[PDB]
RNA sequence: UUGAGCCUUGAUGUGUAGGAUAGGUGGGAGGCUUUGAAGUGUGGACGCCAGUCUGCAUGGAGCCGACCUUGAAAUACCACC
């Protein structure tokens, strides 16, 4: 309820999220992880973006 | 006297032809001058902004009627074409800040890649009234003496307004009315292969032809 | 019309204001108020772009020529009177100092002759030629003497560097966003002025004014950033 | 509406400055010849002028962030004198957060009580006290210099301009406060319904002639 | 009567530097002046009141453009807006 769903977009620039929840209320920070992106097959960063 | 005899004897709300026009044009001749008629069209283009600006420059077949004390400005091979073609300014600096300093001004600035100092040097002193050389116009090109000698033949240039027209001397009125005819035709086609691409719309909605001390009417 | 998409900016627990979507533009003159701490300060560098919101967008238009302006005038005391004015004409400034590379660059190159050919055309497309014309003519209509020009930021009062500031905005620039006018108390004929250049003067322009009576007399739509 | 009450550590009895001449001008003639008066712990005194006559630098020549170019000030040794600066940017810096701030005031208090209280008394939350006190805007960073008055409870309040960008509901508190207080004031608040709603000794200064105690400013600007 | 669009005529449009309430387009420094002129006498209209504009005979045929203070040039001017 209170936490809320957001995504992980890759910044490789293909079309790949990773979609997962964080506490709106903390302070707003985009996610900083460095995630698989199988489009290209290759560890990048993915900055939350919805 | 001539404003509220001409605003009777000719009527601008009716539109005319190219053949009653001239004629027309050629029939005022009030005053004792050459009387070198002029052309405006209304363009359509967004001059506010920057894209839709047709600046360019014609070669008619006919000459532009006057002289053209084309300074060559560039060093070298820009002065070398400007002594061939007839320059009547050296390329170099001195003829900008002592000889064209104490001088009143140059009819065009025939820029050159090699010994252009005028690109600081003229400033606002001689690019105030659209003497400075465009790029876009040929200004900064190869050929510095060919494109002075060009410019005698009747390169005549056009810029548009603030609110999208362009007007011009078509010719001198003492030109013959096919001599006119043919220069308008070269000039409309040139403006309409120079019409930007990004332009919606009809960008040609009015032509008048006037004259520089008799009025003017609507050629199409 | 400058037009927002959902902004939503947030700073720590909650949130300053959500779904936030408005169509800014037209012929009229806006102006929001707000208490202070929420929002305001923070919505119109939104829509200036000097800070994007957590969620939306500003969908400028593309050359509306947004006029922004350096509000506070207690931290930049290095820039000068003449410095902080040439500093409103993005695009004039630019050019101006791109040409500046003739007497400053030794020489040139063949290609370069065709760039000064060009930059010297867009220099007067938008009018370098009279941009210093215009330029004193707004500084020496807001009040600063020509002795005061090259004088540095810090010695002369904030209520002359109100109106020097104030002139670079007026860059004959529409859809300017001008922060708090008040603050920094004017002597109110100098408000009733810039209270009457703006309602002759044709544009749209976005205020944060805290002075009821000021705000009477200039603008015609209220934005009020109140609840959420 | 914030609740800000200026309250007193110990009272004055006599007067506070008592200045006789100050010669200041900084380049040009100077804005104010002579400039003698007194306050037997008087009240208000509402500077007023134009854009540009001088009332800051005499408000700094009286503290002691500058000095007169000759003559002499002097306040009750007693006095505890409390300053809401023209500017007030020199304060905001060096990386300190809201509670940080208002806890590094304070004579004898206690670091979660009377300082993260005096917070919550003016429009702020336990968020507002974690975030650096640097990135406040405007009216936020009045209330905080008004809460650095209230926690020194100063004697003699300064007071620059406080109508600067306040909320017109933070303007009625404070006009609250003001009457409310007990102390001794000075201030130059250009605001016309704030010297009027409290003001009655006004100190009208102007380049070649300087009004010292018309009344209470209805008398003078009825005749001006 | 009162709002809106369209066409036409004719009006309308300062700074700061000073001669004068000096929009651009730039093509031109020689045109404008008795198909009755400089200003006189007499009224308009408007107006950051210094000033623009128009019926008007007469008076009877010069004012100007430059030079110039300038970002620009000067209702010499003709068009299109
Ligand atoms: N960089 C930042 N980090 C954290 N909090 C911030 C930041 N910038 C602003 N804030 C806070 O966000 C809130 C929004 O205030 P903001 O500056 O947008 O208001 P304003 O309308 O400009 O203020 P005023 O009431 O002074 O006119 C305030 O509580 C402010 O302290
Ligand atoms: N650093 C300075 N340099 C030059 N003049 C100054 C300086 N500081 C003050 N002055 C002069 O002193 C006069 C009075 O000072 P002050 O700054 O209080 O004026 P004010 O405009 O009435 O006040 P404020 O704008 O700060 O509310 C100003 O009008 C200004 O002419
Ligand atoms: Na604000
Ligand atoms: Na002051």
């Amino acid at each position: 309820g209170i936490r809320e769903k957001i995504k992980l977009v890759s910044s490789a620039g293909t079309g790949h999220f990773y979609t997962t929840t964080k506490n709106k209320r903390t302070k707003p920070e985009k996610l900083e992880l460095k995630k698989f992106d199988p489009v290209v097959r290759q560890h990048v960063i993915y900055k939350e973006a919805k | 006297k001539r404003m509220r005899v001409i605003r009777e004897k000719v009527d601008a709300t009716k539109q005319y032809d190219i053949n009653e026009a001239i004629a027309l044009l050629k029939e005022l001749a009030t005053a004792k001058f050459v009387e070198s008629v002029d052309v405006a069209v209304n363009l359509g283009i967004d001059a506010r902004k920057s894209d839709q600006n047709v600046r360019g420059a014609t070669v008619l077949p006919h000459g532009t009627g006057r002289s053209v004390r084309v300074a060559v400005f560039t060093q070298g091979a820009n002065a070398e074409a400007a002594k061939a073609a007839g320059a009547e300014l050296v390329g170099m600096e001195d003829l900008a800040d002592q000889i064209k300093k104490g001088e009143m001004n140059f009819d065009v600035v025939i820029a050159s890649p090699d010994a252009m100092r005028v690109v600081g040097q003229l400033g606002q002193v001689l690019g105030p009234r659209g003497l400075m050389p465009n790029p876009k116009v040929g200004t900064v090109t190869p050929n510095v003496a060919e494109a002075v000698k060009n410019a005698k033949a009747g390169q005549v240039r056009y810029r548009n307004d603030k609110n999208g027209i362009i007007h011009t001397t078509i010719g001198k009125v003492d030109f013959d009315a096919d001599k006119l005819k043919e220069n308008l035709e070269a000039l409309l086609v040139a403006l309409k292969k120079a019409k930007p691409t990004q332009a919606k719309g009809v960008y040609i909605k009015k032509v008048s032809i006037s004259t520089t001390m008799g009025a003017g009417v609507a050629v199409d | 019309m400058l037009v927002s998409s959902n902004v939503t900016m947030q700073f720590g627990s909650k949130p300053l204001f959500e779904n936030i979507s408005v169509k800014f533009g037209g012929g009229n003159r806006y102006g929001l108020i707000g208490a202070n701490g929420s929002g305001k300060s923070t919505f119109m560098k939104i829509l200036g772009g000097d800070l994007e919101p957590t969620l939306g967008n500003v969908s400028l238009d593309p050359n509306e020529r947004i006029g922004k302006l350096r509000q506070d005038q207690f931290a930049f005391e290095e820039f000068t009177v003449l410095d902080t004015v040439i500093m409103g004409h993005k695009e004039l400034w630019e050019v101006k100092q791109e040409r500046d590379r003739i007497y400053a660059l030794p020489e040139m190159s063949e290609e370069d002759g065709y760039k000064v050919a060009d930059l010297e055309v867009k220099y007067g497309e938008m009018d370098g030629y009279s941009a210093e014309a215009r330029a004193g003519e707004l500084l020496l209509g807001v009040g600063i003497p020509v002795e005061q020009h090259y004088g540095p930021m810090s010695e002369v009062a904030p209520g002359w560097k109100l109106r020097v500031l104030l002139a670079q905005a007026l860059f004959a620039d529409p859809d300017i966003l001008l922060l708090d006018q008040p603050t920094n108390n004017l002597d109110i004929d100098t408000i009733r002025w810039l209270e009457q250049v703006l309602n002759e003067r044709d544009s749209t322009m976005i205020i944060i004014s805290h002075d009821r009576h000021f705000l009477n007399m200039v603008c015609t739509h209220m934005a009020d950033l109140d609840y959420g | 509406n914030p609740f800000i009450r200026f309250e007193q550590d110990k009272k004055l009895f006599r007067n506070a400055l008592e200045v006789e001449g100050l010669t200041k001008g900084f380049d040009n003639g100077p804005l104010f010849k002579n400039l003698n008066l007194l306050l037997e712990v008087g009240e208000k005194l509402a500077v007023l002028g134009t854009n540009g006559v001088g009332k800051s630098t005499l408000l700094k020549t009286l503290v002691g962030d500058l000095q007169p170019d000759s003559g002499t000030v002097k306040w009750s040794e007693n006095a505890r004198i409390g300053y809401y600066a023209q500017d007030h940017e020199y304060e905001f810096e060096n990386d300190l957060t809201v509670f940080e701030w208002m806890s590094q005031w304070k004579q004898e208090g206690d670091d979660e009580q009377a300082v993260r209280s005096i917070l919550g008394r003016l429009l702020f939350s336990q968020d507002d006290i974690k975030k650096p006190a640097k990135v406040l805007s405007g009216g936020e960073k009045g209330r905080m210099l008004f809460g650095k008055l209230m926690m020194q409870k100063p004697n003699i309040l300064i007071m620059d301009q406080p109508t600067n960008h306040l909320d017109m509901e933070s303007i009625e508190s404070l006009n609250m406060a003001l009457e409310l207080y007990q102390g001794t004031l000075i201030f130059v608040s250009h605001d016309r319904e704030f010297v009027s709603s409290l003001a009655t000794r006004i100190l009208e200064i102007t380049p070649e002639r300087v009004i010292d105690f018309s009344g209470n400013y209805e008398d003078y600007l009825r005749s001006k």
